[PDB]
C-alpha cells in the first residue's frame, strides 16, 4: 500500500 | 452488569453490519464483554478500547462503535473496510483519542466536519485507502493531535497551510498523494514540535523554506520523490536529535554542509540522485552512522579516513559519482559492513583488505573505477558474500583459492581486468552461482570438471582468457545454463554429441579457438538457441542439416575447414558472409 520511510535499495 | 449489558448489546450491533468470513470475531457471538476478542475495558466494565486489526473484516466503517460512551481508541487498521467516509460517521465519537483506519478500501473525500466531530484526538491515521478530494482546511482546527498520517492515498490540492496551527503536531505523515505541484507551505515551520515530517512523493517543488529551521525536535526528516531545489539548509547539522535525514531523488544542487561531520545522532543519510556538487564533508564524526546514499550525484574528491569512526556503518553507496584517490586502507574493520557499491567513479589504489572483517558483506560491486593491485585473502575467507561486481578495473595478480567456492556467492564479476592463473577445483564449493563473468583476463590452465555440478548456473562468460584443453563433458548436465562463452582462447578438442541437457542454452560462442571435428547434430534440436559462433576454429566435416531448424540472430562458421555443400536454406547472397574462410564448401 505505503513505501516505508528510509534508505534506497538501488545499487549495481 | 448494566454497562455490560449496554456494551455487549453495542458491540454485537457493529459486528452485525460488518462481515466476518474468517470468524474473527467468534467470541462476540456466555462470557463477559471485556474479555472478548480485541475489546478493553476500564475497572468499571466500560469499553475503553476496540482493537480489531487484521481481522479480515468487510463492510462499512461501524459507527455504531462510538455509541460505546467511554470508547477512546478504535483500530480497523488492515481489513476490508470499504465505501466512503460521511459526516454523520463521527457523530457520536467525541471522546476518541485514537482513530486508526490504515490499510482499509475506503474511497471519496475526507470529511470537513470530522475535527469538530472528533475534538479529542490525538492521533488519526488513515494510511493506504483510495480517498480523494483536498485535505480539509478545517484539520488546522484540532487541538490536541499529536500524530497526523494520511500516507499513500489519492489525496489532491495542495497541503493546507492551515495545519501550522495544529501545534500540538509531532508526526506529519502526508507521503504518496496527488497533489499539484507546489511549495512546502511555509505555516509548518510554525510545528516546533515535530519528530516526523514525511512528505515524499507530493510533488514538492522550490526551496526548503527557511521557516522549518525552527523544527529543532526532527528525528525524521523525508522528502524523497520530490522536485526540491536549492542547497541542503546547513541548520539539518545543529539538530541536536536527528537519526534519519531521506532526502533522494530531487534537484538539491550547492555542496553538502561542511559541518555534517559533527551529527553524532545521526543513523541514516540519503541524498542520492540529485545535483549535489563539491566534496563528502571530512572531519566526519558520525558515531552512530549505519548507513550513507550519495549516489547519483556530480561529487568529488576522496572519501575521508574519519568514516572508520562510523563502527556501526553497514550500508555505504557512493556510486555514479566523480570521486577520487584511495579508500581508507582501514574501512570495514571495525565496521558491519554488509552492501557496499563505489561503483563509476574514478578510485584508485587497492581494495582494502579487511573491508570484510567483521564477516557481514553481501555486495561488494566496484564497477569502473582504477582499483589496482591484489585481492586479499581475506575476502576469500567472506562466506556472507553474495554479489561480487569488480569489472573495469586495474586489478591484477591471482584470485584466492577459497574466492571460488564460497556458499552464497551468487555473481561472481571479475571481467576486464589482468587476473592470472587456473581456476582451483575449490569451485564445487560456490553451490549458489549463477553468473559467472570473466571475459577480458589473462587466466589459463583447464576448465574444471567441478563447474558441471553447480546445477544453478545460467552463465559461463569466461571470452579473451587463455584456457586450454578440452570443453568438460559436464557443462552439457547444466539444465539451466543460458550463456556459453568462451570465445577467443587456446580450447581444443571436440563438442559433445550429447547436448540434450541444455533445454535453456541460448548463445553458444566458441570462436577463435583451437577446436576440431564436426558440428554436432543434437545443436540444431536445441529448442532457443539465437547465437551460434563457432568461426576461427578447426571445424571440418558437412555442415548439419538441422542447423536449418533454428531461428538465429548469429550464425558464423567462417574461417574453418569446412567441407560439403551449404544447407539451403542459408543459400542466399545475404547469408554468404557466414561462411568464408572455408576450403572445401561451395553453393550449389
Ligand atoms: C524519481 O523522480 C520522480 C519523482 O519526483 C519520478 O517521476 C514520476 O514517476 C511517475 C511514476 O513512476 C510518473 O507518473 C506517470 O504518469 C503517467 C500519466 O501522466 C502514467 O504513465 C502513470 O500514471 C498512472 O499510474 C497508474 C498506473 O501505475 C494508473 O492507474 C493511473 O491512472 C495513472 O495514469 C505514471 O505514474 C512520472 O514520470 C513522475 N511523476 C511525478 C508526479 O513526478 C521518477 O519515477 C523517480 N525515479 C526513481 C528512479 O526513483
Ligand atoms: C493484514 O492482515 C492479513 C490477514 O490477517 C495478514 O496476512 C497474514 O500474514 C501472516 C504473516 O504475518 C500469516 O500468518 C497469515 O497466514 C496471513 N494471512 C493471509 C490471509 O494472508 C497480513 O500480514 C496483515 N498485514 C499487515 C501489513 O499487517
Ligand atoms: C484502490 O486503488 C487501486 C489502484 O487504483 C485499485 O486496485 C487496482 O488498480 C489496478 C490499476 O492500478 C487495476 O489493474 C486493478 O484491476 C485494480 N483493482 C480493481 C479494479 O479491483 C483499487 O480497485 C481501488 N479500490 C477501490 C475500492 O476503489
Ligand atoms: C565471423 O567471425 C570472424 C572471426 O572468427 C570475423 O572475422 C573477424 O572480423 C573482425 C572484424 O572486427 C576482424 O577484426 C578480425 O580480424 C576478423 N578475423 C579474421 C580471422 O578474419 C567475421 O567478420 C565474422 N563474420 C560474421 C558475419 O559474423
Ligand atoms: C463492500 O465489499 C463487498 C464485497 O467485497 C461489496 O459487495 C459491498 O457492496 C462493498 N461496499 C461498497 C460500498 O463498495
Ligand atoms: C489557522 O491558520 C490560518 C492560516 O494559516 C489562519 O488564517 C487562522 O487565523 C488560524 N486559525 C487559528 C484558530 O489559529
Ligand atoms: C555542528 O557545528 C555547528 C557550528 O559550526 C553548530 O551549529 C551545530 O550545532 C553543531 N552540531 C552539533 C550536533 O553539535
Amino acid at each position: 500500500l505505503v513505501p516505508p520511510s528510509g534508505p534506497s535499495m538501488r545499487h549495481n | 452488569m448494566g454497562s455490560l449489558n449496554q456494551d455487549a448489546t453495542i458491540l454485537r450491533q457493529a459486528k452485525l453490519g460488518l462481515s466476518d468470513p474468517a470468524q474473527s470475531l467468534s467470541s462476540w457471538s456466555d462470557v463477559t464483554p471485556c474479555k472478548w476478542l480485541g475489546v478493553s475495558c476500564d475497572a468499571t466494565s466500560n469499553v475503553v478500547s476496540v482493537d480489531l486489526s487484521s481481522f479480515m473484516l468487510v463492510g462499512p466503517f461501524p459507527s455504531i462503535l462510538c455509541h460505546l460512551p467511554s470508547l477512546h481508541s478504535l483500530s480497523l487498521y488492515n481489513n476490508s473496510i470499504n465505501g466512503s467516509l460521511s459526516a454523520d460517521d463521527f457523530d457520536t465519537c467525541h471522546n476518541l483519542i485514537s482513530l486508526d483506519l490504515s490499510e482499509n478500501l475506503l474511497v471519496g473525500s475526507i470529511p470537513k466536519s470530522l475535527p469538530f466531530n472528533l475534538p479529542n484526538l490525538k492521533f488519526l491515521e488513515i494510511s493506504g485507502n483510495n480517498l480523494s478530494d483536498t485535505i480539509p482546511s478545517s484539520f488546522g482546527e484540532f487541538r490536541k493531535l499529536e500524530s497526523l498520517n494520511l500516507a499513500g492515498n489519492f489525496l489532491s490540492g495542495t497541503i493546507p497551510a492551515s495545519l501550522g496551527n495544529v501545534t500540538t503536531l509531532k508526526e506529519l505523515k502526508l507521503a504518496y498523494n496527488l497533489f499539484s505541484p507546489s511549495q512546502i507551505p511555509s505555516q509548518l515551520g510554525n510545528l516546533t514540535e515535530l519528530q516526523v515530517l514525511w512528505l515524499a512523493g507530493c510533488n514538492l517543488v522550490g526551496p526548503i523554506p527557511p521557516s522549518l529551521s525552527r523544527l529543532t525536535s526532527l528525528v525524521n526528516l523525508d522528502l524523497t520523490f520530490n522536485q526540491l531545489t536549492g542547497s541542503i539548509p546547513s541548520w539539518i547539522t545543529q539538530l541536536k536529535t536527528v537519526e534519519q535525514i531521506e532526502l533522494f531523488n530531487n534537484s538539491f544542487s550547492g555542496e553538502l554542509p561542511e559541518s555534517m561531520g559533527n551529527m553524532t545522532t545521526l543513523k541514516r543519510f540519503d541524498a542520492s540522485m540529485n545535483k549535489l556538487t563539491g566534496k563528502i564533508p571530512d572531519n566526519l564524526n558520525l558515531l552512530n552512522l549505519e548507513s550513507l546514499n550519495l549516489f547519483e550525484n556530480m561529487l568529488e574528491g576522496p572519501l575521508p579516513e574519519s568514516i572508520t569512526r562510523s563502527k556501526t556503518l553497514s550500508e555505504l553507496k557512493l556510486f555514479n559519482n566523480r570521486l577520487t584517490g584511495v579508500l581508507p586502507s582501514q574501512l570495514g574493520a571495525n565496521s558491519p559492513l554488509q552492501y557496499v557499491d563505489l561503483s563509476y567513479n574514478r578510485f584508485s589504489g587497492e581494495i582494502p583488505a579487511n573491508v570484510c572483517g567483521e564477516g557481514k558483506l553481501e555486495y561488494l560491486i566496484l564497477i569502473d573505477n582504477s582499483f589496482s593491485g591484489e585481492i586479499s585473502n581475506n575476502l576469500g575467507k567472506c562466506k556472507s558474500l553474495t554479489r561480487v561486481r569488480l569489472s573495469n578495473n586495474k586489478l591484477s595478480g591471482q584470485i584466492p583459492h577459497g574466492f571460488w567456492g564460497l556458499p552464497r556467492l551468487s555473481l561472481l564479476e571479475l571481467s576486464d581486468n589482468s587476473f592470472t592463473g587456473s581456476i582451483p577445483k575449490t569451485i564445487i564449493g560456490a553451490k549458489n552461482l549463477s553468473n559467472l563473468r570473466i571475459s577480458k583476463n589473462r587466466f589459463s590452465g583447464s576448465i574444471p570438471n567441478e563447474i558441471g555440478s553447480l546445477n544453478g548456473i545460467i552463465e559461463i562468460s569466461g571470452a579473451e582468457n587463455d584456457f586450454s584443453g578440452e570443453i568438460p563433458e559436464s557443462l552439457v548436465k547444466l539444465k539451466q545454463l543460458s550463456r556459453l562463452d568462451l570465445s577467443k582462447n587456446q580450447l581444443s578438442g571436440e563438442i559433445p554429441r550429447e547436448l540434450r541437457g541444455w533445454k535453456n542454452l541460448n548463445e553458444l560462442n566458441l570462436a577463435n579457438n583451437h577446436l576440431s571435428g564436426e558440428i554436432p547434430k543434437e545443436v540444431g534440436i536445441l529448442p532457443v538457441l539465437n547465437y551460434l559462433d563457432l568461426s576461427s576454429n578447426q571445424f571440418s566435416g558437412e555442415i548439419p542439416l538441422e542447423l536449418q531448424n533454428l531461428k538465429l540472430n548469429v550464425l558464423n562458421l567462417s574461417y574453418n575447414h569446412l567441407s560439403g555443400k551449404i544447407p539451403p536454406l542459408y543459400a542466399n547472397k545475404i547469408y554468404a558472409h557466414d561462411f568464408i574462410g572455408n576450403p572445401g564448401l561451395c553453393v550449389d
